[PDB]
């Protein structure tokens, strides 16, 4: 299968800076041009929302903060700015071909004083 | 053009006459808009084409180089049962054309088996002189 | 005839809109001064429903869209040919998408030298039925290719009184079409909420005058309107396009009023959400269609309603009651309002006929 | 807007068969759902995914003989029926949407809030 | 006139049929005239009746005439006359259901006797037709008992049910 792999394992940042979080595949999956790739965030005691999907096009709803960018094998999620809200689990998912396989997940912690 | 749809056949028969006698006496532009000369210039030269055309094909029934002619084939009862004044004063051309739209295609071959019969006579006078 | 009619519309050819690019591509200007002819005493039996015209009218807009809203995912199926698991797979296409203005064009059609047009005047027409007030002409006039569903959009008013057609009433399978003779303004402004407004002091007058009008077929029974019964949701709840987006709106707080001769409606601002998209059911065929993410915003809308299209309830069941819902969605229904008096006439001078005289042999 | 809802958490005994119950309310036609676990330091990975409309399968090779799914459309609601229970069968479970045609997987939209189950004698 | 059989708890198909290749409209009317389904242009509208929520369609064979019409989680009431309107004809079809089963859920001894359950349209007479893995083919009409339940007897019994040439295989729940 196409295995996933996300960094960094722990990730953490001041508020109001840049963060990005990178995901790597196995083998390729572009089909037609279109990133079949699905970013996640879950928060205890609440069940995981679709954040960010095809990394191109972003989910009604959720702020602009988002974005998305890569190609090929690594593709990298970016949100600016960060927020008191956004500590969370966030998981990178591929939507090329059956059977699918999550990511290792990566934790963002807010840095305050 | 040799009349306006609606009227009786006596009547435009009629007045064709008349029409012709009239013709005989004699008594904001886009420069794309080129392409409408044209566009007419071709309809009226593909009406007058078909026209002459036409009127050359006209003479398998001997009837060429005219607009209105007579043959010699009679007519049966079958086809109409009607009269002269009735047809002549009434039943507009469209509607006269339906009613005996059945036996459109028989005519035809009889008209032709017509004329050549008689060309055939007329070539054998002919051999006489 | 069945022959091809050109398209003639009176284009720009300088700005970005697409309706432009394919009139520049393929149309030439209008005719400088168009010329009438006012037959007199004719009458030809009109048909509608069986017309030829709207056949290729319906095969060029298609075309046309092919030059202005390119699809970056177009998704649709293809089987092998298999009697009977019949081969079936989904395939998948992609193309560049760069947003685009759009804006609907007027249109003109005309028959090509050897044919002419026939149009009816009558202020009625029966639907179906010979008129007499007949004309002839080479073109028609201005069409616009707007597209909706469930309301039709800017367009031509009736004469003098707004009008029912149907092809077979009391079957409740086609799609009943009204046309109103004044028209009722919409505005729809609005990252992912938009609101839409309609003039109710008008509103209301269009629905009395559409129900007297209606209960001339049904007298007895009492007429009601009911939302959507479901299904897609391009269908169950009004769609159109506006500056490159996809709106669909709901329509629930317009048809759950109950109508008498009198009013049981109310006793200013009708509101009504909406909300964009981006994967649409396409209206050429099977299959889903994605495209960009829509505009910063500040996006607004304004048009005319004339038309109307609504379907039928009937059965056994039925106890002194009709109830009226929403429908549409076969543009060929949609676009048949526009092309209802024209038919295209090819001329025949040939003739037989007995006569008294004799040939000289 | 599209909604899902789950039933509560349960207590089995290892060994048995159950079968727990997502309830979806616009309602849910030709669409095509899936089924994902959660257990601590494992992330997620999903089991099973059916299609109402012509109870379409598929499964994913390490769950073979271990889950099954059905739907009943007329109440709306999905089943996942999972047998041979052990210690490592207690984890979250929940039930995701989405829209038709085979691999679609671009609109998850929305996810269910998930049912905890637990395998304990206790 | 076809004639098919439910099972109360699966689907079943019942395909019109054209041969221009174009999508043509059609329906799918009761016997009460109520629409059910129907295309319109190429979208789909289900009909305002009690069969909303489960009709359906497959929606990638209309462009091959082929226009079925899929129904879920069948249930008896549902037996009655349905007719096509491809593009002027009337191509109907006939649906009868019953749901046979057994009234005594798991609660089963040996030597008693077993008698089965069987829910029939108002208005029809199938017969059913038994079958056992020990060849008791125990044959009757709509309603039918077995006096005699034991170990040897285990496995849902085959016992199906025919009418009008056309049969449909049920199963019985055993437990001893």
């Amino acid at each position: 299968d196409i295995v996933l792999t996300q960094s960094p394992a722990s990730l953490a940042v001041s508020l109001g800076q840049r963060a990005t979080i990178s995901c790597k595949a196995s083998q390729s999956v572009d089909y037609d041009g279109d990133s079949y790739m699905n970013w996640y965030q879950q928060k205890p005691g609440q069940p995981p929302k679709l954040l960010i999907y095809a990394a191109s096009n972003l989910e009604s709803g959720i702020p602009a903060r988002f974005s998305g960018s890569g190609s090929g094998t690594d593709f990298t999620l970016n949100i600016h700015p960060v927020g008191e809200e956004d500590a969370a689990t966030y998981y990178c998912q591929q939507s090329h071909e059956d059977p699918w396989t999550f990511g290792g997940g990566t934790m963002l912690e807010i840095k305050r004083t | 053009f040799l009349g306006a749809a609606g009227s009786t056949m006596g009547a435009a028969s009629m007045a064709l006459t008349v029409q012709a006698r009239l013709l005989l006496s004699g008594i904001q532009h886009m420069l794309q808009l080129t392409v409408w000369g044209i566009k007419q210039l071709q309809a009226r030269v593909l009406a007058v084409e078909r026209y002459l055309r036409d009127q050359q094909l006209l003479g398998i029934w001997g009837c060429s180089g005219k607009i209105i002619c007579c043959t010699n084939v009679p007519w049966n009862d079958s086809w109409s049962n009607k009269t002269i004044n009735e047809i002549w004063d009434n039943m507009t051309w469209m509607q006269w054309e339906k009613e005996i739209d059945n036996y459109t295609q028989h005519i035809y071959t009889l008209l032709e088996v017509s004329q050549i019969q008689q060309e055939k006579n007329e070539q054998e006078l002919l051999e006489l002189d | 005839a069945t022959t091809t009619l050109f398209c003639a519309s009176d284009a720009k050819a300088y700005d970005t809109e697409v309706h432009n690019v394919w009139a520049t591509h393929a149309c030439v200007p209008t005719d400088p001064n168009p010329q009438e002819i006012v037959l007199g005493n004719v009458t030809e039996n009109f048909n509608m429903w069986k017309n030829n015209m709207v056949e290729q009218m319906h095969e060029d807009i298609i075309s046309l869209w092919d030059q202005s809203l390119k699809p970056c995912v177009k998704l649709t199926p293809l089987c092998v040919t298999l009697n009977c698991l019949i081969n079936c797979n989904t395939s998948v296409i992609t193309q560049a998408c760069p947003k685009v203005s759009f804006e609907p064009i007027p249109i003109h059609y005309c028959a090509p030298a050897g044919f002419a047009i026939l149009k009816c005047n009558s202020k009625t027409f029966n639907g179906s039925g010979p008129c007499t007030n007949v004309s002839t002409v080479q073109c028609t006039h201005g069409i616009r290719p707007v597209v909706s569903t469930q309301l039709l959009l800017n367009g031509s008013l009736a004469e003098e009184e707004i009008v029912i057609r149907s092809e077979n009433i009391t079957d409740n399978a086609k799609t009943i079409i009204v046309q109103l003779n004044e028209a009722v303004e919409i505005n729809c402004t609005r990252i992912r909420q938009a609101h839409c407004n309609i003039s109710k002091a008008r509103w209301n007058e269009t629905l009395g005058q559409i129900v007297a009008k209606l209960e001339e077929q049904f007298p007895n029974k009492t007429i009601i309107f009911n939302h959507s019964s479901g299904g897609d949701p391009e269908i169950v709840t009004h769609s159109f396009n506006c500056g490159g987006e996809f709106f669909y709106c709901n329509t629930t707080p317009l048809f759950n009023s109950t109508w008498n001769n009198t009013r049981t409606d109310d006793y200013q601002n009708i509101t009504l959400q909406c909300r964009i998209k981006q994967i649409i059911n396409m209206w050429q065929g099977v299959g889903k269609a994605m495209y960009a993410p829509p505009i910063r915003g500040q996006i607004r809308c304004s048009s005319n309603i004339t038309g109307l299209l609504l379907t039928r309830d009937g059965g056994r069941d039925q106890n002194g009651t009709e109830t009226f819902r929403p429908g549409g969605g076969n543009m060929r229904d949609n676009w048949r309002s526009e092309l209802y008096k024209y038919k295209v006439v090819k001329i025949e001078p040939l003739g037989i006929a007995p006569t008294a005289c004799k040939r000289r042999v | 807007q599209v909604q899902l809802k789950q039933s509560g958490t349960e207590l089995v005994r290892p060994g048995t068969s159950v079968k727990m119950s997502c309830k979806a309310a616009y309602t849910f036609t030709d669409y095509w759902i899936g089924w994902v676990k959660q257990r601590p330091g494992h992330g997620l990975e999903w089991i099973g995914d059916f299609y109402p409309g012509g109870d379409y399968t598929l499964y994913s090779e390490n769950f073979m003989g271990k889950a099954s799914l059905t739907a009943d459309t007329s109440s709306n609601t999905a089943y996942m029926q999972l047998s041979s229970l052990t210690s490592e069968d207690s984890a979250i479970y929940y039930c995701a949407r989405g829209h038709y045609y085979g691999y679609s997987y671009a609109w998850f939209a929305y996810w269910g809030q998930g049912t905890l189950v637990t395998v304990s004698s206790a | 006139k076809k004639v098919v059989l439910g099972k109360k708890g699966d689907t079943v198909e019942l395909t019109c049929t054209a041969s221009q290749k174009k999508s043509i409209q059609f329906h799918w009317k009761n016997s009460n005239q109520i629409k059910i389904l129907g295309n319109q242009g190429s979208f789909l509208t289900k009909g305002p009746s009690k069969l909303n929520d489960r009709a359906d369609s497959r929606r990638s064979l209309w462009d091959q005439g082929n226009f079925p019409l899929i129904i879920k989680n069948l249930k008896i009431e549902d037996s009655d006359t349905y007719i096509c309107e491809v593009e002027d004809q009337k191509e109907e079809v006939q649906l009868l259901v019953f749901g046979l089963t057994a009234n005594s859920d798991t609660h089963l001894l040996q030597g008693q006797s077993l008698t089965l359950t069987l829910e029939s349209p108002p208005g029809s007479s199938p017969s059913v037709q038994c079958r056992s893995p020990r060849g008791k083919n125990i044959q009757g009409g709509k309603t039918l008992s077995v006096s005699q339940l034991e170990l040897q007897d285990s496995g849902t019994w085959t016992c199906t049910v025919l009418q009008n040439q056309k049969k449909v295989e049920f199963k019985i729940d055993i437990v001893v």
